[PDB]
């Protein structure tokens, strides 16, 4: 089964920050860099 | 088989949810907190979303 | 249509898109554990 | 929470004795015939949904807030728990 | 800072503005133009930034940077079990069939 | 949201907004202590209003590039004379609309901490 | 379907609370955000500018037989706010002789009209006794605000500049949740709550609002 | 002043930074900010949709002579996008017949015109000896996007499906000056740079966007 990334699977990183995503956002949103780019992934801090 | 029903069935599905409401459990358990229980509604996709606070 | 198309022959040609409930390999099995049934007959005719 | 559900809980000798009232006065309600409850006119919530609306059919609201309405009493009242459907006639 | 300074544009009321509390919030120091202290934000802080939201800006020297993400195995439509009567087991005369 | 945040400019002085208060808008001071006869700096803009719905100001104040919502420290209205900034004030309002007429909320809530 | 639904509960002359149903997961904010943004900003608003009373000499200076204090008076004198009745009319003066030992408050002003009152009751001053407060009064019309920068000369001296506060709205926010009714959950519900007045009804705000979004988008 | 000055940099066919020099200290985002919304969000872009092979079953599934792999191959196919000249055409196709040993691309494809391939180089496959590619792509337009739910069914068979991309435009930001004269030094400057462009050239973006962001802004007037 080819996949993907719904709505519930786990990200996390390399030093403990397991994900959980929340609700993936559709570009207009996001945090546009002054040269467009968007930020692609967020990690808010607190909890670990 | 998953013949994407959609079609107004949705529309009314919310004719069992309207108003009533459901449960909520945890693994493990030591609070009777540990159930509550939310009434109804509905966004896309799997996984079930819950507010902030019960998270506690 | 729902299986003769796919399926046939028992297994299924490769490169076939499948969901839920979606025959795998169909079988069959002689079995007769609940013989016929009352005003199921009604039926069985009924529409033949 | 609930409908003036703080007007409940009080207006009660306690919690559970309250609660257990409401979904009785929800079968007996609206599952004895929709038309029976107190409410008059468009005091009768309603569920305007998508396009059209009717009345919620969780009855089991009605009552809650059938509980406002000076009507209905509650206790060791007619103890012939089978002539609560002596009404089973008179509302057919 | 250098292409945007080469290609166009070198601080902006937004971009700018910020950096004021990047002052009084106990960060930037009150130097040269806002390019030094535009830059400094950046070498640990990270650049201004937005919001694809409002628009505003996002008042506060932000942290940002391309890291790693991995994505484990429990996935979701592989962890959930979803269902009513379904099971009705035998002997157990209990769920589970 | 609160936080007062006395970033600490100075002390010089005053006699009452025609100098000092005047004048050092130029630099140096600023939200510090400062004096003109017994107030330090919460002066400047006066936002005020009523016991009505809206301090107006304050909030609409901010809403340009002016205030910093953050504590700042500009003079309220509400009751009566406030010192508060709406770095706070903002708090009764969300709170107020919760129950109705902030009235309530202030004895209740802490402003003051 | 394609066309939303916009709504309207206007409970009179303030707030109106408006709804745009039919959304798309997007055009959240996208269209409302923005709108706040040329309401507050802009808009043909008005308040005063410029007041003076004789036997005064200063803004935080003291009046006799009045308990309220230059300062506390015009802090009741900003949130007036009146109309003028022909677009020829810059801004406009008011003034009030006024009482010895009554409760005054704004209709006690002169009573000339092209400009109304909308805010009787509206306090004003207590000042038993002491009766002497003939004041002069700039009223002005702008767009969103300026304070102690404007100055609104006019009678020069001890003449005391105001707060301009001339934007007919005051504190405006809104809303947006994910409903289905259409199909995909995810849709969005509008919501703006114009929570305001100072003469303009809540509506004509929107469709004032609106106008002028669409206006400068033409300028492309 | 009053009304503001339009300008245009349109390099051509890609990238447009526009500019709108007289305006105030607060339609500075109020304006494009939300723009940017509606161009990525929504607008008649296009992309492919459905693609097809021969010797190959389906896209968890090898290739002769071919390095690539299926799965490969579309996830470079993806990427590719077109142009189509009239506004009847509501979705063509496409093919190649991409033969023996060479370097095998886009341009390589059906010499057909009233469908322009905006996209030269972009390595599509390898084969080294295994010839062989014949393949029946199905190009779409849209708006937004769409995988697996849409399949472009077509041969109805092996034929797999794809995953829509279709938005025209990519990578959009603005900033915003302090000073285009007036008086008030406080002004602001409106300058937004639409980035890129898959067949329709920045400028029209804009008016697209603009028609849209103005249409919907309409029904305000209307109560109930």
């Amino acid at each position: 089964q080819k996949r993907k990334l719904q709505v519930g699977d786990k990200l996390a990183n390399r030093h403990g920050n397991k994900g959980v995503v929340a609700k993936i956002l559709p570009v207009e949103d996001m945090p546009h860099l002054p040269d467009g780019t968007p930020v692609d992934v967020i990690l808010n801090p607190l909890g670990v | 088989r998953q013949r994407d029903i959609k079609d107004e069935v949705w529309d009314a599905l919310e004719e069992v949810i309207h108003g009533k409401v459901v449960l909520l459990n945890r693994a493990p358990t030591l609070h009777r907190l540990g159930i509550q229980a939310f009434q109804p509604v509905l966004v896309e996709g799997q996984s079930i979303q819950l507010h902030p606070l019960v998270c506690e | 249509a729902a299986l003769r198309d796919l399926d046939e022959e028992g297994i299924v040609r490769i490169g076939a898109e499948v969901k839920p409930g979606d025959i795998l390999v169909g079988r069959t099995s002689f079995k007769g554990e609940q013989e016929p049934s009352p005003e199921e007959r009604l039926l069985r005719s009924i529409f033949g | 929470a609930e409908p003036g559900i703080d007007k409940l809980f009080g207006m009660v000798d306690s919690k559970y004795r309250l609660t257990v009232v409401v979904a009785k006065r929800a079968q007996q309600l609206l599952r004895h015939r929709f038309k029976n409850t107190v409410l008059e006119p468009e005091e009768r919530p309603k569920m305007r949904t998508l396009e059209g609306l009717y009345d919620d059919p969780n009855a089991v609201t009605w009552a809650m807030k059938e509980l406002l309405t000076g009507r209905l009493f509650f206790g060791e009242n007619l103890v012939p728990e089978d002539r609560l459907q002596k009404e089973m006639e008179r509302l057919y | 800072f250098g292409k945007r300074q080469g290609e166009g544009f070198g601080v902006d009321k937004r971009e700018k503005e910020v950096l004021a509390r990047a002052e009084k919030l106990g960060l930037v120091s009150p130097g040269k133009s806002p390019e030094e202290q535009l830059k400094e934000l950046f070498d640990l802080g990270k650049v201004v930034l937005y919001d694809g939201r409002t628009g505003e800006p996002f008042e506060g020297p932000i942290v940002v940077g391309q890291m790693f993400i991995m994505k484990l195995y429990h996935m979701v439509e592989d962890k959930m079990h979803a269902r009513s009567t379904g099971p009705y087991s035998l002997i157990t005369q209990q769920p589970l069939g | 949201i609160t936080q007062v945040r006395k970033e600490k400019k100075g002390a010089g002085m005053a006699f009452a907004t025609p100098e000092e208060a005047l004048a050092a808008y130029e630099r140096g001071e600023v939200a510090l202590n400062a004096p003109i006869v017994v107030a330090g700096r919460e002066t400047s803009v006066g936002r005020l209003k009523f016991v009505f719905a809206n301090p107006d100001e304050a909030l609409l104040a901010v809403a340009h590039g002016l205030l910093d919502l953050q504590d700042v420290v500009t003079v309220r209205y509400l009751g009566r004379r406030l010192e508060t900034s709406p770095g706070r004030i903002l708090f009764a309002r969300i709170v107020g609309e919760a129950v109705g007429d902030e009235k309530v909320a202030q004895e209740l809530i802490q402003m003051d901490v | 379907l394609k066309a939303p639904v916009f709504t309207a509960t206007t409970q009179g002359d303030h707030y109106g609370e408006f709804v745009l149903e039919p959304l798309e997961r997007g055009f959240g904010v996208t269209l409302g955000n923005p709108l706040r943004r040329i309401l507050l900003s802009s808009i043909p608003g008005t308040a005063v500018t410029s007041v003076y009373i004789e036997d005064v000499l200063h803004e935080f200076s003291t009046i006799p037989g009045v308990k309220e204090d230059v300062v506390e008076i015009i802090l009741n004198l900003k949130e007036l706010v009146v109309r003028f009745l022909d677009p020829k009319m810059a801004s406009t003066t008011l003034i009030l002789r006024a009482e010895g030992p009554k409760e005054v408050r704004a209709g006690d002003f002169t009573p000339s009209a092209d400009v109304e009152i909308m805010n009787p009751d509206l306090h004003i001053a207590t000042l038993e006794e002491g009766g002497k407060l003939y004041m002069e009064v700039r009223v002005d019309r702008g767009v969103g605000y300026v304070p102690a920068e404007r100055h609104g000369i006019k009678d020069r001296i001890n003449a005391i500049p105001v707060d301009a506060i001339f934007s007919p709205v005051r504190r405006v926010a809104f809303q947006v949740e994910d409903t289905r009714l259409g199909q995909r959950t995810d849709l969005d519900k509008l919501t703006l709550r114009i929570w305001t007045d100072g003469s303009v009804t809540p509506l004509e705000a929107l469709n004032q609002a609106v106008a002028i979004l669409k206006e400068h988008l033409n300028y492309f």
